[PDB]
């Protein structure tokens, strides 16, 4: 209903992003630490960096996707090898209708307790991945809209709104959708929101 | 063994037995007759609010009075030494001659910070001078002041005491060869009283430096153990466990920074230990009393947390009637369990005592040396001897409440590094001091008994 | 009486200037030291009576003080949380 | 019943993804605290599908809790007076998560005192 | 001569002191010092005064 899904989906993506960054060795594990508050409190105890400029790279990204989720109905956190540019895992959060807009705030954390568990048993169970080299990337997929296409006015801005609306329309680039192996994982059930998890290997 | 083992020998053997779960046992009945009674001595009026000096005058001329009674009661007229008769002096300047002689005077040290002390209070100042050039440009003597000089407290029996500026005593030696007093005995203020030792009994439990943080997920683990010991589920010997009447957090419930802080991870914290109190109360009566780093005031009085910062499944239990379950009590308190009269403080004056550095008493940081502390601090009759320190403006008029003025039967000093017990003998009393380790590190939790003062711990790992 | 957002939030600035206070009576109490040589009460009362307006320890002390003894509403039995 | 508690424990381990204790079981069954550790013993036999990280503590004399985390080298294994499991966890990190729970019935000890409502 | 050595704005025993010595002096009026220097107890305020005067005395050098 867009008056308080905004802050618990934002929690959501804030540890499901950390958790993925984190047993996946993409950032040293020494610059984690398990905290339960990270300006919202978190429906459990999530390892988040504490890096000054990811914090603000995850925040960015997440405030963006929250933009545009009007027409997203899915979001991937791509792990590509620096070696060869190649995704080698893909970790996908499908947001199918997300009963938007047309609540005991506890059940909401512990539908988001029960899928950052299933999550965490999932990759808990995958080999370790050596770091020097190891990335990540961000994908989504909308229904009907076209990005990069708000610069051709010269758009003189007037506040902070229209430039945050003017480099979140910018910073998105165009791209495309063998031996896969998907695993359905546990999503949020609750009534307003309705996610559902998957993943991608080899 | 293996652990399979060790499962299959415990488990498949289980008795089962007295679990009825329709008739549980009556925790065993143990009462705070200081509830309703009259006086809280440290219950001030925060809306009331240099005021030091009044309490210093009132402290010099108390404490004067009673080592006076003391001296008058033990060097009485006609006390001669091993050659000659021992005379009484007025002023310090009085005590020049080859004959022994006592005076009743305050005690004179060093007492410099500590480095890590002042270099904490330098980076929190913005403009802090280098405090630490005040102690170099500038040694190691105990003299006495008694408003007309100082003498210089040389010999040995001095040597092997521990003193805090402030404090007087009834030094009783012979000037040698200079205006430096000799020390053969020492007398300390008179002996006060104490009430009988009551004469079917249970025990309480104390915890203390629960420290709980939104960083460290395993103080919510030791905690929660905690809570399915007390009621019963662990150790499974409802004999034995029932005997707990009361339990007593004596401080340090959570863990911050005041200086970057806000409402909303506080609020996480209190709303963890709201869940932990909801869980345990209807199983075991709680007394908590706040700390040097939870939501009240820094001074030492700590008025009672509020009747706010818990959740609203308590309010229940903070409607008035309900005060014998659950008690917010004032940061010193001298809890009256079934006759059984304990004082018990947080651990500031102890902690503020040890931030300094005396270059004295050579002839660090052990159990030994708190328990020396806390013993003197019983001894002295007054429970914060460093008052700039611990003490804040107005704390009383004319009749201050640190000033002691009956003796417990149990001094629990808590928040400290180590544990350790020891009963003292002051004056045909016995007083046994409890030093309560921090709950988050080292989480052991202490089981006091009230029928003969016999202290337990239990380690949770 | 149930109320625990903006009295928490009272307690926090409460709190932060009482130690602010305390930390600035510490400093004090220790630059006195090169005088007295002292360490217990008469120490901070002979610090307390220190007017230097070279120090800017000084002025954030007496402004402390005038906060500390202002704002009576606020410190009361009743702290927005009726008791 | 060992039929109602397998079922819960399957449930609260697999479905909904969370680490269960005994005293879930104490709460849920309305049991008593030695009837916990029975089922949740049972429960760790007949494990043929063995797909949780058992969390062992144990009890020894002087009043010492400890929870095992080597499982090999367990010290005084003599002075051991009780040792049971405490929680079966499906990840590794154990961090539980605590609730308000309302015990008006699975209480095996109450205060002296009765609350005045 | 410190006035005409050194450019600081206030010249005077404290200012100086800390900025060429980099020694911080409390400062107490004349009337706290009368104070002081007739307290019949208080051995703490004589001690003060006194090195007080023995500082402002030897900063001078
Ligand atoms: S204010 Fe400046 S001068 Fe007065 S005491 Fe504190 S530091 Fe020393």
């Amino acid at each position: 209903m867009n008056r308080w899904v905004e802050k618990w989906l934002r929690v959501y993506l804030k540890c499901y992003i950390n958790l993925i960054l984190f047993y996946r060795n993409v950032y040293p594990p020494q610059s984690f630490d398990y905290t339960t508050y990270q300006s919202f409190n978190l429906p459990q105890f999530v390892p988040i960096n504490r890096h000054p400029a990811l914090i603000d790279y995850i925040e960015e990204l997440i405030l963006d996707v929250l933009s545009k989720l009007t027409h997203v109905y899915r979001f991937s956190i791509c792990i590509i090898n620096k070696k060869n540019d190649l995704c080698i895992e893909k970790y996908v959060l499908d947001f199918s209708e997300l009963q938007h807009v047309d609540i005991t705030e506890t059940e909401v954390f512990d539908e988001f307790r029960s899928s950052l568990n299933s999550l965490i048993m999932h990759l808990e169970k995958l080999p370790k991945v050596n770091d020097d080299t190891i990335t990540f990337e961000a994908v989504i997929n909308a229904i009907e809209l076209e990005l990069g296409h708000k610069l051709d006015r010269n758009r003189r801005v007037d506040s902070l709104e229209e430039k945050a609306e003017i480099e979140r329309d910018s910073n998105w680039v165009k791209c495309q959708e063998p031996k896969i192996k998907l695993t359905s994982l546990v999503g949020s059930d609750v009534g307003p929101l309705i996610i559902h998890q998957f993943s991608e290997k080899l | 063994l293996h652990m399979d083992a060790l499962l299959t020998k415990f488990n498949e053997d289980r008795s089962l037995q007295d679990e009825n779960l329709s008739q549980p046992r009556t925790r065993v009945r143990i009462v705070d007759d200081n509830l309703y009674n009259k006086s809280n001595p440290f219950q001030l009026c925060y809306k009331k609010r240099s005021q030091y000096y009044h309490i210093y005058q009132y402290r010099l001329k108390t404490f004067r009075e009673r080592v006076l009674k003391e001296c008058d009661k033990r060097w009485d007229a006609g006390f001669t030494l091993n050659g000659q008769l021992v005379l009484k002096k007025d002023k310090v300047l009085d005590i020049q001659g080859n004959q022994p002689c006592w005076c009743v005077g305050s005690i004179y040290c060093e007492m410099k910070y500590k480095p890590n002390v002042l270099d904490e209070v330098i980076n929190d100042t913005y403009g802090a001078p280098d405090l630490t050039k005040s102690y170099t440009d500038k040694s190691d003597e105990i003299m006495l002041e008694d408003e007309s000089g100082r003498v210089l407290l040389v010999g040995d029996f001095i040597r092997s005491t521990p003193f805090i500026t402030g404090v007087v005593v009834g030094i009783l030696g012979m000037e040698a060869e200079a205006g430096t007093f000799q020390v053969l005995d020492i007398c300390y203020p008179t002996p006060l009283p104490q009430n009988p030792f009551p004469a079917t009994r249970g025990k309480i439990a104390l915890v203390s430096g629960l420290n709980l943080n939104n960083t460290s997920p395993d103080r919510l683990l030791r905690l929660e153990i905690l809570r399915e010991f007390l009621m019963g589920r662990i150790n499974n010997k409802i004999d034995d466990i029932s005997l707990i009447g009361r339990l007593l957090i004596c401080g340090n419930s959570v863990d911050f920074d005041i200086k970057s802080v806000n409402k909303d991870e506080l609020m996480i914290s209190l709303t963890e230990f709201s869940k932990f109190l909801h869980n345990i109360l209807p199983s075991i009566s709680v007394d908590i009393m706040p700390g040097t780093n939870d939501p009240s005031d820094k001074s030492l009085p700590q008025q009672p947390f509020h009747k706010s910062l818990f959740d609203k499944s308590l309010e229940s239990y903070f409607n008035g009637s309900n005060k014998e379950i659950l008690n917010l009590v004032t940061n010193p308190y001298e809890f009256s369990y079934n006759g059984v009269d304990v004082l018990a403080v947080s651990g500031k004056n102890i902690n503020d005592i040890c931030k300094y550095v005396i270059p004295s008493n050579d002839n660090k940081d052990d159990i030994e040396h708190r328990l020396d502390l806390m013993e003197c601090t019983m001894k002295w009759q007054n429970i914060a001897p460093t008052a700039p320190d611990t003490l804040w403006c107005y704390p009383y008029t004319d009749k201050d409440p640190f000033v002691l003025d009956k003796w417990p039967h149990v001094y629990i000093v808590a928040n400290q590094p180590y544990f350790g017990t020891r009963v003292v003998e002051i004056g045909g009393k016995n007083i046994k001091i409890i030093s309560v380790p921090e709950f988050s590190s080292t989480g052991m939790i202490i089981l006091l008994d009230l029928e003969t003062l016999e202290a337990e711990t239990v380690k949770i790992d | 009486e149930k109320r625990s957002t903006t009295t928490l939030s009272f307690l926090i600035k409460k709190l932060k200037r009482q130690k602010e206070y305390q930390t600035l009576k510490t400093v004090c109490r220790t630059c006195s030291y090169r005088y007295t040589s002292d360490a217990g009460i008469e120490n901070d009362h002979i610090a307390s009576k220190c007017n230097s307006y070279d120090c800017p320890v000084f002025y954030s002390r007496v402004k402390a003080e005038r906060y500390l003894r202002d704002n009576q509403s606020v410190q009361r039995e009743e702290a927005l949380i009726s008791l | 019943m060992d039929q109602k508690a397998s079922y819960f424990i399957n449930e609260k381990l697999f479905t909904e993804v969370k680490p269960v204790l005994f005293t879930d079981l104490i709460h849920h069954l309305k049991i008593g605290p030695s009837m916990a550790k029975k089922l949740m013993f049972d429960y760790y036999k007949q494990t043929t599908n063995a797909k949780y990280n058992c969390v062992v503590i144990c009890c020894y004399k002087d009043q010492t809790i400890k929870i095992i985390h080597d499982l090999s080298n367990i010290p005084q294994q003599d002075s051991i007076i009780d040792c049971f499991i405490y929680a079966f966890n499906p990840m590794d990190s154990f961090i539980p998560y605590y609730d308000i729970i309302d015990q008006k019935d699975c209480l095996t000890i109450k205060n002296s005192y009765e609350l005045k409502v | 001569a410190l006035r005409s050595d050194v450019n600081l704005t206030q010249y005077t025993i404290e200012s100086a002191a800390f900025n060429i010595l980099h020694k911080r002096l409390p400062h107490f009026s004349f009337e706290s010092l009368t104070n002081m220097w007739n307290a019949k107890k208080s051995t703490t305020e004589l001690k003060t005064v006194l090195n007080y005067w023995l500082s402002r005395a030897q900063i001078n050098i």
